[PDB]
């Protein structure tokens, strides 16, 4: 945060509005009590913006030589095996919760439905997210193996 | 018409028939006419034995060059590409 003194003289004659003229008025007001008291009775707090050239931006942004090469680098295959097995197993356990849920859960009063049938930590949604993340990955996995084989030989 | 239907069949079964057997299935009345038909059927009969082995293999190799041809043959590469654009549409 950045600050610039105010003169006591300004505050005594109540001439302080001069310093806060023609502005958007966005002031950080985080931190109060003694700190804020001191600030109001001594300095003025105003915004900080960060300006940078696009030359600077690009140098920083650029990463490794091996960055643009990585797609033919591939995971060790013992880990892909492990991952395939973990996902099939996990969904099974949340699927139990989901079957129990739609036994009933067609009455009334929203919040009660969620406590009765464990609609909190909702199983349908948590399952839909895991199922898809794993599905997309497995497309990437195959894609790399086939390409590696064929491109090189 | 009978001779062409039978001719087709006997390839998938076996590779070797004697001269007599070729004549009997296809119902030729002359043994020499048999050997003549074999050339026209693009089969070589050599030393009294058919060698169905040549042309059949040759035809498949020839069929393999044509143009329709990528999606009909089906590439595993293509499967990933088609799957993605479905989703993202």
């Amino acid at each position: 945060d950045a600050f610039r003194l105010i003169d006591t003289g300004a505050l005594i004659n109540n001439l302080e509005p001069r310093q806060t003229t023609s502005n958007t008025g966005l002031l950080n007001k985080a931190n109060i009590q003694a700190l804020i008291h001191g600030l109001n009775r001594h300095y003025y707090s105003l915004n900080i913006d960060y300006h940078k050239t696009a030359k600077e931006t690009k140098m920083l942004m650029n990463l490794h030589k091996e960055q643009w090469q990585s797609g033919l680098k591939m995971y060790d295959y013992e880990e892909k095996e492990e991952s395939n097995l973990a996902a099939t197993k996990s969904m099974v356990k949340i699927a139990e919760q989901y079957s129990k849920r739609i036994e009933e859960e067609k009455e009334l009063t929203e919040e009660e439905l969620k406590t009765r049938y464990v609609g909190r930590q909702d199983p349908k949604k948590h399952l839909s997210e895991t199922a898809d993340e794993t599905l997309e990955n497995n497309i990437v996995s195959v894609l790399t193996a086939g390409v590696n084989s064929v491109a090189i030989k | 018409a009978i001779r062409d239907e039978i001719a087709k069949n006997t390839e998938l079964s076996y590779d070797f028939l004697p001269l007599s057997n070729i004549k009997a299935l296809l119902f030729f009345n002359n043994e020499k006419e048999t050997e003549k038909f074999a050339l026209e059927r693009n089969w070589p009969i050599v030393n009294s034995k058919v060698y169905f082995n040549n042309q059949s293999k040759e035809k498949a190799d020839y069929e393999d060059e044509m143009m329709h041809e990528e999606d009909q043959k089906t590439n595993i590469i293509e499967k990933a590409m088609d799957y993605a654009i479905s989703i993202e549409n």
